[PDB]
């Protein structure tokens, strides 16, 4: 397992994880806050 | 008001543009059933688009001759005319979380610096210290400024390589 | 016995060198008259891929 | 063997190939660099070429003159300046069949004739000429002249003639007579032209050479300048019903500043300009007596350069040293020229689109486009070789043993804090520059145009407030009434000029919004993109970590080889190679927001451009598409008309460009290793191989190929451009 | 003809003179470096410019280098 | 030193003990140098001299009812005569412009001429107060203090005038009337969110 | 407004003091900022005739500025 | 006057398009190889 984490602990994982978890998030908040122009 | 321009809750071409949207999206939903998934979508995409005038004319946003709303970008009006909403609040947000990123990754960088092999900590991510200085980088601009103060923010002149001139 | 010591740290000084103003571990220093007789060996690579170069005494400076 | 051209390089001379007839083509103006060149003989090389240049400029000057005279129709255009087009030449050509000959007759003319839009005819008509005879003069005298400097340049080149290398170094005497003389005297000789030729011929008085003597540019006849009361001459003015070229209320005034633009004629009145040149030739008169040259008193340059370094140590040695390193660097004193003129350059094409000197220039629209975008270009050439040639001063002329510690030291002491900042400024310009826009775009496109953002220009409105404009509301400066600003300019100049300003149908401080703000954030995106560039290249010209020693292999150099990586373009001359594409990609982005503003100013709907200037959708179907239906409909299968051949300009630009992509992309050796086939080819050809070459045929070099690629770029741009341009806003209007 | 010069950093590792195509360096003793060689461009008149040896140099910075000069029939590489 | 502007704070070390005034404010570090503190000094001192005697002037005058200092020059511009102490002056704004900038132009002439003189005394001091230089200490830093206060004075003047439109006395008589009332921070001028 | 007396005073006023008191100081300056012709003059303080001529350069433009403001009527 | 005649275009235009850029560039192609001593 320990060589799985570490795998998974490389930097296109990650940034894959990352940019999936940002994305996400971006996401629910545009779906939950349509269309936020101004604060 | 500023720069000629009026609030986007009085302005007729900001209601026109709005029957505008609303008449070609009634127009399509006409050709479709009342109890079907396109409809139901449409009427959803109407909603919307009446939430987002109501909520944009109640922001107090400025609209030119076009029915379109302005942002003011000058601290001075948006701080004295309510615009600060605009381009204020969210460029020092922004200022909040670039400054959050890029302190994580420079304290990441300084730690795996001292090891034996830094470069398969820069390829190889140490999720557990990486998480560990992500969720302690919440106090980046104080401990920016504490480091700016003690002068171990920059790195001296004659350890930076330059060129032979 | 002249020269650094073997296996310190010393900063080059060389400024058509790709590691000035860059530390780097001495190696070795030739004992014979040569002009560059201390070798420095250094972490981080040129653009030619080489880690290992020959500098003179005085182009090298403790740090 | 060795060849004779060549003469001024015997290492090209012996080269074999057809390498020696493109670089001795390429190096003849680079006179350092030829055999047995010193100081003396290199400024004087200069100083003839110089007058080689001056005489090229009158003799094109001339040949203008002759032909608006000969074949043009400004006899008849003074007459009517609003419904009758300008004719540049005829056209003599052969492969013209019967509709191209009734195709390009127009403009009144007998034959097919080209219609100018340089705007010699505004120009000459506001300056005076009013008939064929006093261009046909101009051009005869303005022959000779260039004749005449074509014979001094030959003359200085000869023995008792060749100016000394002291004589050349003199910058005190030059530039007191440079300010005195030819900036001074100049300007006073045409206030003296303004106030006896132009100012009478413009209120229905001709004025020549056979009775300027014995006809009064004012009643009072020079008594008021020599009793002081110069406020004599402002009185009556022309009034605003006066017509051009007529006495119909025409005023006496030689004089007056009264500001703003003529009601007729829409441009700036005669009077003004007048005594524009009247106050800056007693200004750079009196600059002209600044230096000590050969009477005891002025000023000595290299005193008031070395007693300029402050006490805080800030700027080092300041600037000691810099009279030497500049006096003698011909590079130096290049690049300094340049930038000058650059901007100079920039700032007539800003100034003659806003504020139009010559009389019914504004409403042509076709002129004023021209105009603009080829102030614009040339200014953004010059500028690159500005920068191009402080690149050559380093790699050349630098001395760092003479320049120690001085501002030039400290430029190269810190040259990657300068490229590092300027790569943030372009990289923050760009990404939110390119953000804006497609956000726009996709907000059009989603069927959301309120959904977009639109940042006003509060900065900008604010100052055109400040300015007199009150159609923002700042109500500030010259806009408020109970300003002391306003208050002291209303019985000089405000009048007119708030007049002029407030008025939303000239191009003097059009409305801006978010288009403009957007577009003017491209703008400085371009600047600040070529700067770093040109910027880059100058300061590592003289070495980097990549090549410690390139100030050894000169400005100019293929390359350091494969090894270390690659060194691609590592040379300055490739520094400036990638800026000139940054230079006409800004150049670019000016033009095409100075043609569809004024496009849409002229229509008649500013709301096209405020609406879809935001988008860069809009910019490509309502500007490029919109704007080129006519000009594709020159030629096509039901026939052609006089918009044909910008039609042909435009593929032609178009083939220009896409030839100069294959040197571009594809290089050197692969044309080589099909050359050396060619080669064998035609060696092993019988009756034909008894014709042998005598230059061997290789392929291009990579610097020579860096060139043409660069240059067959350029034209094509230009040429494509430059018949878009002309054609779109002919056919409109 | 292309300039080629050999400076004093030269170890006398013969890997310029192995990578150079045309038969331009050699080997010259020296007493400069532990190696006591040093390399020599006496036939710089067949070099052609191909920087093969500025690729096989390690002395940071490098000890041979190669100068464009006046291009001939040798220079240019061409077989006719 | 006379004594310390920021108490705990340990003074500039570029700044002499000697020199008149010396309380050790120069956060800016602009006299760290030798020469230019040399001119410093002289500047201060001119400067000082040139404010006490305007805003004494701009205090007379107001006090004895001719207007304040902003409307002194009003006459030259829209038909008027000068008028000074209630005396009637029969000379022209052009003048004016010759006569001072003569009178100006020699006395500042010598005065450059003479390399920097700060005390000059002689003709200068017909009372003979400082004929001693042991007694010259307490005195000049008398006049540097004066010369500093009425410095900030003149720039008040000014500032207090473009804010609110009346002279210096109307400026204490209105804020003697209401002092919470009218001030700086009720002017709508200085601070803009008060 | 009197153009003679205008200008003769301006003149007169700019060649005295330039005579009688920036003359030591142009003369340090020109000294320290450092073919030609010397001209020699009997004036004790070396006021010779291109120091008359440029100060009489500045005293005329000078006036004849002031002549002309006068005459604007403002 | 200075007016040229009206067939002046139908012999300058075919002499500066045919004659002398024929001419020139013979002169020129002829200089360029030239052999020195």
């Amino acid at each position: 397992m320990k060589d799985f984490t570490t795998y998974l602990s490389t930097a296109p994982v990650i940034a894959t994880i990352w940019f999936t978890f940002t994305a996400g998030l971006l996401i629910e908040i545009n779906r939950y806050f349509p269309d936020p122009l101004v604060f | 008001d500023i720069a000629g321009l009026t609030p986007c809750s009085e302005s007729k071409a900001y209601a026109k543009l709005e029957k505008k949207e609303l008449k070609t999206l009634e127009k399509r939903l006409k050709q479709y059933e009342a109890d079907s998934a396109p409809a139901v979508a449409l009427k959803a995409t109407m909603e919307r688009t009446k939430a987002r005038f109501a909520n944009y004319a109640k922001a107090g946003l400025l609209c030119g001759n076009d029915g379109l709303p302005h942002l003011i970008a000058d601290p001075g009006l948006a701080l004295k005319y309510g615009h600060a909403g605009e381009v204020f609040i969210p460029t020092f947000g922004f200022l909040y979380v670039a400054g959050y990123i890029g302190y994580v990754g420079r304290q990441y960088l300084i730690a795996v610096k001292g090891e034996a092999k830094p470069t398969d900590k820069e390829i190889i991510i140490d999720v557990p210290l990486a998480t560990k200085l992500a969720w302690q980088g919440a106090g980046w601009p104080l401990a920016a400024v504490q480091e700016l103060q003690r002068g171990t923010l920059l790195e001296k002149e004659e350890n930076i390589t330059v060129s032979p001139r | 016995e002249v020269g650094p010591k073997r296996g310190s740290l010393v900063k080059i000084l060389r400024p058509e060198s790709y590691w000035f103003n860059q530390v780097g571990k001495v190696v070795s220093v030739d004992q014979s008259g040569v002009r560059y007789p201390v070798v420095v060996r250094f972490e981080n690579q040129n653009y030619a891929g080489v880690t290992t170069n020959n500098y003179a005494l005085d182009e090298v400076v403790a740090a | 063997a060795t060849k004779l051209f060549p003469k001024f390089s015997q290492g090209l001379a012996q080269d074999p190939t057809t390498r020696r007839i493109w670089y001795g083509l390429a190096m003849a103006h680079d006179f350092e660099s030829h055999d047995g060149m010193t100081e003396e003989n290199l400024y004087q090389k200069i100083f003839a070429s110089h007058f080689g240049q001056l005489s090229i400029i009158f003799l094109w000057t001339s040949g203008n003159l002759f032909h608006v005279a000969w074949q043009g129709n400004f006899e008849q255009w003074v007459t009517d300046p609003v419904h009758i087009r300008p004719i540049a030449h005829a056209i003599w050509d052969p492969h013209f069949g019967q509709p191209a000959v009734e195709a390009f007759t127009r403009g009144g003319a007998s034959g097919p004739v080209n219609i100018s839009t340089s705007g010699v005819y505004q120009w000459w008509y506001t300056i005076g000429m009013r008939t064929n005879q006093d261009l046909y003069v101009g051009s005869v005298f303005l022959a000779l002249v260039s004749a005449i400097f074509l014979f001094a340049g030959w003359l200085h080149l000869q023995p008792n003639f060749q100016p000394s290398l002291s004589w050349f170094k003199d910058a005190e005497s030059r530039l007191n007579h440079h300010l005195s003389g030819l900036f001074g005297v100049s300007s006073l000789a045409w206030t003296g032209h303004l106030v006896h030729v132009a100012i009478p011929e413009s209120r229905g008085q001709h004025v020549g050479w056979d009775n300027f003597l014995s006809v009064l540019p004012h009643p009072q006849g020079l008594t008021p300048f020599f009793t002081g009361n110069w406020a004599a001459y402002a009185q009556s003015p022309d009034t605003a019903s006066h017509v051009f070229g007529t006495a119909q209320g025409s005023g006496q005034a030689i004089l007056t500043f009264l500001g703003g633009f003529h009601p007729q004629t829409q441009s700036l009145w005669l009077t003004d300009m007048a005594h524009h040149h009247l106050a800056i030739a007693v200004i750079f008169i009196v600059a002209g007596h600044m230096y000590r040259t050969n009477f005891g008193i002025g000023h000595r340059m290299q005193a008031i350069l070395e007693a300029h370094t402050p006490p805080s140590g800030s700027l080092g040695a300041g600037h000691k040293g810099l009279f030497d390193t500049v006096n003698n660097s011909l590079h130096f004193q290049l690049g300094l020229a340049l930038a000058s003129v650059g901007t100079i350059t920039s700032l007539v094409a800003q100034h003659m689109y806003s504020l139009p000197p010559y009389a019914f220039q504004a409403i042509d629209f076709t002129t004023q486009a021209a105009l603009y975008t080829h102030h614009q270009y040339i200014a953004g050439f010059i500028m690159c070789g500005a920068f191009a040639h402080g690149a050559i001063f380093f790699i050349r002329d630098y001395d760092p043993e003479q320049n120690k510690g001085n501002v030039l030291a400290r430029m190269l002491d810190h040259k990657e804090a300068l490229i590092s900042h300027l790569s943030w400024v372009s990289l923050f310009l760009g990404f939110h520059t390119l953000g804006l826009y497609v956000h726009n775009d996709v907000m059009q496109a989603f069927g959301t145009p309120e959904k977009q953002i639109l940042i006003e220009p509060v900065f900008a409105q604010w100052i055109q407030a400040a300015h007199g404009k009150a159609l923002y509301g700042f109500d500030f400066l010259l806009s408020s009434k109970t300003s002391a600003a306003f208050a002291n300019g209303q019985s000089l100049w405000l009048p007119g000029w708030l007049d002029a300003i407030n008025n939303n149908q000239n191009s003097l401080f059009l409305t801006i919004g978010p288009g403009d703000f957007l577009v003017h954030h491209a703008i400085a995106l371009g600047l600040h993109t070529t700067t770093l560039i040109l910027v880059k290249g100058a300061l590592d010209a003289r070495g980097s970590k990549l090549m410690p020693d390139k100030k050894d292999f000169g400005y100019s150099f293929p390359c350091d080889g494969p090894g270390r990586g690659g060194t691609c373009d590592i040379s300055a001359y490739d520094a400036f190679y990638l800026a000139v594409f940054w230079m006409l990609n800004t150049i670019g982005w000016v033009t095409f927001y100075w043609h569809w503003k004024h496009l849409t100013l002229w229509q008649g709907n500013v709301a096209q451009f405020d609406e879809s200037s935001t988008y860069l959708m809009g910019w490509l179907r309502d500007y490029l598409w919109l704007n080129s239906s006519q000009l594709i409909n020159g030629y096509n299968p039901f026939g052609m008309n006089s918009l044909s051949v910008w039609a042909w300009t435009f593929l032609f630009g178009h083939l220009i460009y896409a030839t100069g992509f294959m040197f571009l992309i594809s290089w050197r050796g692969y044309w080589q290793e099909l050359i050396e086939t060619l080669v064998w080819a035609h060696e092993k050809t019988p009756l034909a191989n008894l014709v042998y070459w005598k230059d061997k045929p290789v392929a291009l070099s990579i610097v020579q190929a860096r060139l043409v690629g660069l240059a067959h770029f350029s034209v094509g741009y230009i040429f494509t451009y430059a018949a878009f341009l002309i054609a779109s806003t002919s056919g409109r209007f | 003809a292309h300039i080629v010069k050999i400076y004093d950093t030269c170890i006398g590792c013969t890997q310029c003179v192995r990578a150079c195509p045309l038969d331009v360096l050699e080997m010259v003793p020296w007493d400069g470096c532990k190696a006591s060689q040093m390399a020599s461009a006496p036939r710089t008149e067949d070099c052609v410019g191909c920087k093969r040896c500025e690729t096989a140099c390690p002395t940071d910075f490098l000890s041979v280098r190669v100068y464009l000069g006046s291009e001939s029939t040798r220079s240019m590489g061409l077989s006719y | 030193k006379a004594g310390n502007w920021l108490p705990g704070s340990d003074a500039p070390a570029w700044l002499p003990d000697d020199l008149p005034g010396n309380y050790g404010f120069d956060p800016l570090s602009l006299g760290k140098e030798p020469a230019s503190l040399k001119r410093f000094t002289e500047s201060e001192v001119i400067h000082g001299r040139w404010a006490m005697l305007g805003v004494a002037g701009s205090l007379a005058v107001e006090l004895l009812g001719y207007g304040n200092w902003y409307d002194a020059p009003l006459w030259a511009v829209n038909g008027g005569k000068a008028t000074w102490f209630g005396i009637e002056v029969p000379f022209d704004l052009n003048a004016l412009l010759a006569f001072e900038f003569v009178a100006m132009a020699a006395a500042e002439g010598q005065r450059g001429d003479a390399g920097g003189v700060v005390y000059p005394g002689g003709a200068f001091d017909p009372l003979g107060f400082a004929k001693d230089s042991s007694k010259s200490g307490e005195l000049k830093l008398k006049e540097i203090k004066n010369g500093r206060l009425a410095m900030v004075a003149f720039l008040g003047f000014v500032a207090q005038h473009a804010a609110t439109g009346k002279g210096p006395i109307a400026a204490l008589g209105e804020h003697l009337a209401n002092p919470w009332g009218a001030n700086f921070a009720t002017n709508g001028i200085s601070v803009p969110f008060f | 407004l009197d153009p003679q007396i205008v200008i003769s005073g301006s003149t007169a006023a700019f060649l005295a003091i330039g005579r009688f008191v920036f003359l030591g100081y142009q003369r340090r300056e020109a000294n320290f900022d450092s073919n030609s012709t010397i001209f020699a003059t009997n004036d004790p303080a070396g006021f010779n005739i291109i120091d008359v001529a440029g100060w009489g350069a500045l005293g005329h433009a000078v006036g004849f500025a002031v002549l002309a403001i006068n005459s604007l009527q403002g | 006057p200075f007016v040229p005649p009206s067939w002046a275009p139908s012999v300058f235009v075919p002499l500066t398009g045919l004659v002398l850029p024929a001419i020139a560039m013979a002169t020129l192609f002829v200089y360029i190889e030239k052999e020195a001593p």
